[PDB]
């Protein structure tokens, strides 16, 4: 394995934590920027950032914030290719790639909360989570089969990770927006004719969903039916069609 | 909203290949190939970003491109897909 590739793997993999960041920073200043294989092997290895400790992701999301100053090409091509990589994901959908989306799901979080990218990027992928080859019915298709709940694992990890921040003025609103649409999306695959008294819908889901709503909104109405959750939308697709003008 | 992705290309296919297949080109300011970068191997796919100068060409090329099968060297097909892109910044 060529000399550079196992510095930059060593850099990123091993030594940066919490306590070395301005050391790593130091020495991905000073890499090779200009060889074009070197630039294209770190913008892959954070691409796959699966290979770095949960806990850690986030200080590659600060130290790619302080490398932008030198070389901003670097940090777009990351942002660019961590979404690809999500959507990639939900094209795919094999089990044995679980703990990395969702590696790649809390780094494109903590891509927020350093300032890489805005509000309106997790918006786009928190609404791709619940509609991304999802039929509107709510009939299972062929990316969101019956048993797979994996995209209300996806929205939980992002909602946790930077969903704090979206507590006042316009990302409040959006925010609320949302979660009328999730719950929705929760109570369709609730509904399916494979959950019944023999074989319930699991429970860990359940506390999953109500513990990530409820730390962002304590008085948050948790719907308790599809019924209740489709009225929600109901009134919420009645405020827009009033501000689109498409009869009144 | 100018910044388009071109998406699920062949792993193998290079920048000049793509740039035959789209020609003639719309005025651009960027365009750029990546490929050979994802998490989720062997699930090998290849992608451009453009950028455009105008809006109505950007419906025109999504008519012409959108569902655009590429082939590569083994006779696989490869339906490409046209989207905007998820992050609007230009490199």
């Amino acid at each position: 394995r060529p000399p550079l590739q196992e510095y930059v793997r060593k850099l990123l993999y091993k030594d940066l934590s919490k306590v070395t960041t301005e050391k790593v920073l130091r020495q991905m200043r000073k890499l090779p920027w200009q060889d074009q294989e070197v630039k294209d092997y770190v913008i892959c290895c954070m691409i796959n950032i699966w290979n770095v400790k949960y806990n850690s992701i986030h200080c590659v999301a600060n130290l790619l914030a302080g490398l932008v100053l030198y070389q901003e090409d670097v940090g777009i091509h990351v942002v660019d290719g961590v979404l690809e990589d999500i959507r990639l994901g939900m094209e795919v959908n094999q089990p044995k790639f679980n703990q990395r989306r969702i590696s790649s799901a809390k780094f494109l979080g903590e891509l927020y909360n350093y300032r890489m990218v805005e509000s309106a990027v997790i918006f786009r992928t928190l609404y791709s989570f619940t509609s991304f080859g999802v039929n509107p019915d709510g009939s299972p298709s062929s990316l969101d089969p019956p048993e797979h709940l994996f995209r209300i694992r996806l929205v939980c990890t992002i909602l946790d990770t930077c969903g704090q921040y979206f507590d006042r003025g316009s990302s409040k609103r959006k925010l609320d927006c949302f979660l009328v649409y999730f719950q929705r999306y929760v109570w369709w695959k609730k509904s399916l004719e494979v959950w019944t008294k023999d074989h319930p819908f699991p429970i860990d889901i359940d506390y999953m969903i109500s513990d990530t709503l409820e730390l962002l909104r304590p008085k948050i109405k948790l719907c308790n039916s599809l019924e209740e959750s489709i009225r929600q939308v109901q009134d919420l697709e009645r405020e827009f069609l009033i501000k689109l003008g498409l009869v009144n | 909203l100018s910044k388009v992705v071109i998406r699920r290309l062949p792993p193998t296919l290079t920048k000049e290949q793509l740039q035959e297949h789209l020609q003639p080109m719309p005025e651009h300011d960027y365009f750029e190939f990546f490929s050979n970068d994802t998490s989720l191997y062997p699930h090998m796919y290849a992608r451009a970003y453009i950028n455009f100068k105008n809006q109505e060409d950007i419906i025109l090329f999504r008519d012409r491109f959108d569902g655009y099968v590429f082939l590569d060297n083994k006779g696989q097909e490869y339906p490409a897909i046209v989207e905007f892109a998820p992050f609007q910044k230009a490199a």
